[PDB]
DNA sequence: ACAGTCCCTGTTCGGGCGCCG
DNA sequence: AATCGGCGCCCGAACAGGGACTGTG
């Protein structure tokens, strides 16, 4: 099997990224992988001679024992040259199974003038050894061009299951298949059980989980329903008395509110407030303010018409922490044109761990991007940079990994909770 | 001893360069003879070889003295070709530290003599390493001699020895995998838990191991018995503590000076526990003079002699047992300072620390202690590989009721209360619902973009009203100015109504400190209040008394 | 829309300490 | 001091980046 030539986008360089310190119980794990993978030849040992690395860890796999071996390749990604329809029904099935299929790319061999890019090195605990650099042979997990490469290869295992299962809807995102289906969900399960036998007379699957039945909080990423996903509507307070500060705050959510829906209106209202009253006052609504506010609560009823998704630009995903384990989340294109809005609660760490929390969700709102538009957005992470790094490789449980940033939002968004 | 028979790493220039063709500047004749019997010495056991004027290239030489040694260091200015070179990736990711070494029956410490000199170097790249030694006599021409093996002072030569020495240990350490060597440069920390007979054993198959591959491993320094010197510290059998750190004694001090006593009262804070240098870092600012003399501040004197109080007494820590817990604990010393102590059985510290950041303009002590154990969980994972159990002097319920209360996603590991104060408190919090029967303020503040003067007032429910002119201010500076009067002229309980996001976003993550003087006077009141609460609306809509200051401030 | 100013964060570099060649 | 290389840490500061506010018709 030749290998398929491979250049980086013009005027760019290979990834130069500094491998994170891990854990014992990780580079355990890392170093029986890569010991295994350059026996069968998928990876080599090289020298500081290669100016490139790539940080790698590990994970351990969905309602498993074993362990996963995952490379942030997102800078090489960026870097890589792009390779030459979205099924918009995968989000209407009742079920959906994501099957990691990332063990197919290590029997593709890689183009050898483009191997240099694909180094990452192994730390030591204590630093006892210096780092030992490896590089990739074959078409790596991970990597934007493995799946590009193994396409003709792909459809063509596929093909016979698609045709004896026509009402069967499958999706390839990076190293995960979506596997989508109406079956009730035994009977869908029995079928995802059927497409890994039929991928076992071809290539290997990720070892079956240690439970049939979905146990609770371990499937959370593996078997997803996206026809009970609900948005969040904004939604405005219903009290009998209204004070001043009842009504402020009201005017400045709907005046906020009015940036993502035209029609808002605050006038009849703010005229309520025309003194200079103290906060505690209860105001009785006059009969226009009782008119306007009941229009403004139906046009937040309805959801936003004329907002389509742009497949030429990237998506942002912004979270919100709500307290007490629920988190809410916006994904747009354009500021104020939301694709969606969502909210999240009771997350593992339940009461405790908030950066789990957050680690959890931002995987939950990736999933979803990657079924409804076949796309990864931008996070705009609520986090201190430095806690982000400290912990959120140790709650990963993903094959991917989205591109973020860091932000410190003020507490002025009480107006999505 | 001949050269190392392992296989050269291919070295190549920068895409589109040359070599470097710098010219050999004058040199003394102390050193020109320290570099004839030096060179001659390493032509004929083959690191070096004389060249002709078919190579172009050239590079200034010089000599210093080796550390701590009476044999000569043969160095070059290799500036111009590190340039060209290409880039490396450095395989050294870190410094071992004793305090993660695991007891052991047997140890013993080796040393590469002339490491770089035993490595050999591409052949290619060879043309590019030309030197030349100027004779004494003018008239002569002088010898221009090539690297035969890894020059001193080249970019790659650390990370190639490095690669090259990995290579050569590899067949041992799987020969044998219960011996322990920790690999740093050239210093081969080895650890067996043999008897000492065995041992010596293993050890001279691991010497004449090295000594195949052209490494000898010299009797001088060779070390055999506790204690060891290794990596700057003294390795005893069941203690582990720095080398004797000296501290200079002067009556006038230099920005130089300084820099030194800031870097080795550093150093001593891995085990020396208490160690201060806010003062003394303060001392730095501003002044980028280097020759430039200090008056010691009231505050960096007595924060010296804090620390000399502190560097008289030994100190020793003790080495790693992976069955027990790692536990690390944490005190409040200085103002944005903080110690840390990190052990397994009490009053047995494997190694201490400090963390004296300020992460913004504005912090409270709450942020401080969670960026010190996220300080301390990185360092326990590079040494030890796990995350230690903490003992902090905050309550469970303040922190419980900050990261419910916090808009950002925080949290620390596993851990337990200590009552050794001073403790970790909120010095104020802003109410939740406004106050019945508490005056409200309605402030603003503006300024002009050219003139920089500006106003501030308020206006509340019983009339009063206030506006104060500000010279050389900004828009932000005056919202904060305008909140400042509210608390300045009220009760202890008061309602304040704001249009700034950048005021409310400060105020609301509860500072105690903050970098700017205005935020501080503003702490200073929000800590006297007995009940405030702190409102935001949108500028420009109509609102109540928001209205009336805007136009009392815009004027 | 578009361009500034203000303020804040994060990255990199300057000095120092330490290891070693 | 002139006069080198690689790594880690600290602390101080230059530079870049981003978001909010404000001023223009």
């Amino acid at each position: 099997i030749e290998t398929v030539p491979v250049k980086l986008k013009p005027g760019m360089d290979g990834p130069k990224v500094k491998q994170w310190p891990l854990t014992e119980e990780k580079i355990k794990a890392l170093v029986e992988i890569c010991t295994e993978m350059e026996k069968e030849g998928k990876i080599s040992k090289i020298g500081p001679e290669n100016p490139y690395n790539t940080p790698v860890f590990a994970i351990k796999k969905k309602d498993s024992t074993k362990w996963r071996k995952l490379v942030d390749f997102r800078e090489l990604n960026k870097r890589t040259q792009d390779f030459w329809p979205h099924p918009a029904g995968l989000k209407k099935k009742k079920s959906v199974t994501v099957l990691d299929v990332g063990d197919a790319y290590f029997s593709v061999p890689l183009d050898e003038d483009f191997r240099k890019y694909t180094a990452f090195t192994i730390p030591s605990i204590n630093n006892e050894t210096p780092g030992i650099r490896y590089q990739y042979n074959v078409l790596p997990q991970g990597w934007k061009g493995s799946p590009a490469i193994f396409q003709s290869s792909m459809t063509k295992i596929l093909e016979p299951f698609k045709k004896q299962n026509p009402d069967i809807v499958i999706y390839q995102y990076m190293d995960d298949l979506y596997v989508g289906s109406d079956l009730e969900i035994g009977q869908h399960r029995t079928k995802i059980e059927e497409l890994r036998q039929h991928l076992l007379r071809w290539g290997l699957t990720t070892p079956d989980k240690k439970h049939q039945k979905e146990p609770p909080f371990l499937w959370m990423g593996y078997e997803l329903h996206p026809d009970k996903w609900t948005v969040q509507p904004i939604v405005l307070p219903e009290k009998d008395s209204w004070t001043v500060n009842d009504i402020q705050k009201l005017v400045g959510k709907l005046n906020w509110a009015s940036q993502i829906y035209p029609g808002i209106k605050v006038r009849q209202l703010s005229k309520l407030l025309r003194g200079t009253k103290a906060l505690t006052e209860v105001i009785p609504l006059t009969e226009e303010a009782e008119l306007e506010l009941a229009e403004n609560r139906e046009i937040l009823k309805e959801p936003v018409h004329g907002v389509y998704y742009d497949p030429s630009k990237d998506l942002i995903a912004e979270i919100q922490k709500q307290g007490q384990g629920q988190w809410t989340y916006q994904i747009y294109q354009e500021p104020f044109k939301n694709l969606k809005t969502g909210k999240y609660a009771r997350m593992r760490g339940a009461h405790t761990n908030d950066v789990k929390q957050l680690t959890e969700a931002v995987q939950k709102i990736t999933t979803e991007s990657i079924v409804i538009w076949g796309k990864t957005p931008k996070f705009k992470l609520p986090i201190q940079k430095e806690t982000w790094e400290t912990w959120w490789t140790e709650y990963w449980q993903a094959t991917w990994i989205p591109e973020w940033e860091f932000v410190n939002t003020p507490p002025l968004v009480k107006l999505w909770y | 001893v001949p050269i190392s028979p392992i296989e050269t790493v291919p070295v190549k220039l920068k895409p589109g360069m040359d070599g470097p063709k710098v010219k050999q500047w004058p040199l003394t004749e102390e050193k020109i003879k320290a570099l004839v019997e030096i060179c001659t010495e390493m032509e004929k056991e083959g690191k070096i070889s004389k060249i002709g004027p078919e190579n172009p290239y050239n590079t200034p030489v010089f000599a210093c003295k080796k550390k701590d040694s009476t044999k000569w260091r043969k160095l070059v200015d290799f500036r111009e070709l590190n340039k060209r070179t290409q880039d490396f990736w450095e395989v050294q990711l870190g410094i071992p530290h004793p305090a993660g070494l695991k007891k052991k029956k047997s140890v013993t410490v080796l040393d590469v003599g002339d490491a770089y000199f035993s490595v050999p170097l591409d052949e290619d790249f060879r043309k590019y390493t030309a030197f030349t030694i100027p004779s004494i006599n003018n008239e002569t021409p002088g010898i221009r001699y090539q690297y035969n093996v890894l020059p001193q002072g080249w970019k790659g030569s650390p990370a190639i020895f490095q690669s090259s020495m990995t290579k050569i240990l590899e067949p041992f350490k799987k020969q044998n995998p219960d011996i322990v060597i920790y690999q740093y440069m050239d210093d081969l920390y080895v650890g067996s838990d043999l008897e000492i007979g065995q041992h010596r054993t293993k050890i001279e198959e691991l010497r004449q191991h090295l000594l195949r591959w052209g490494l000898t491993t010299p009797d001088k320094k060779h070390q055999k018995e506790p204690p060891f010197l290794w990596m700057g510290y003294e390795l005893h059998p069941d203690k582990w503590t720095v080398q004797p750190i000296v501290l200079p004694e002067k009556d006038s001090w230099t920005v130089n000076d300084i820099q030194k006593l800031v870097g080795k009262l550093n150093w001593a804070s891995q085990i020396y526990p208490g160690i201060k240098v806010r003062q003394l870092s303060k001392l730095l600012r501003g002044t980028k003079a280097l020759t430039e003399v200090i008056p010691l501040t009231e505050e960096a004197e007595l924060e010296l002699a804090e620390n000399r109080e502190i560097l008289k007494e030994p100190v020793h820590g003790v080495y790693y047992d992976p069955s027990k817990d790692l536990i690390a604990e944490i005190q409040k010393q200085g103002q944005g300072q903080w110690t840390y102590q990190i052990y397994q059985e009490p009053f047995k510290n494997l190694k201490t620390g400090k963390y004296a950041r300020m992460r913004g303009a504005h912090t409270n002590d709450v942020k401080q202690l969670t960026e010190a154990v996220q300080k301390i969980t990185t360092e326990s994972i590079v040494i030890w590989g796990k995350t230690p159990k903490f003992k902090l002097p905050i309550q469970k319920e303040t922190w419980e009721t900050w990261w419910t209360e916090y808009w950002q996603a925080t949290w620390i590991p596993e851990w337990e209360f200590v009552n050794t104060p001073p403790l970790v408190k909120l010095w104020y919090q802003l109410e939740k619902e406004p106050i019945v029967g508490a005056e409200t303020f309605y402030v603003d503040g503006a300024a002009n973009r050219e003139t920089k003067l500006g106003k501030a007032g308020y206006v509340t429910n019983k009339g009063r009203q206030k506006v104060v002119p500000l010279t050389n201010t900004t828009n932000q500076k005056t919202e904060l100015q305008a909140i400042y009067l509210a608390l300045q002229d009220s009760g202890l309980e008061v309602n304040i109504v704001t249009d700034s996001q950048y005021a409310l976003g400060i105020i609301q993550a509860q500072p105690d400190k903050s970098e700017s003087e205005l935020v501080n006077q503003i702490i200073e009141q929000l800590i006297k209040k007995e009940k405030v609460y702190l409102a935001w609306v949108p500028a420009h809509k109509g609102i109540g008394g928001n209205e009336q200051v805007d136009k009392l401030v815009s004027a």
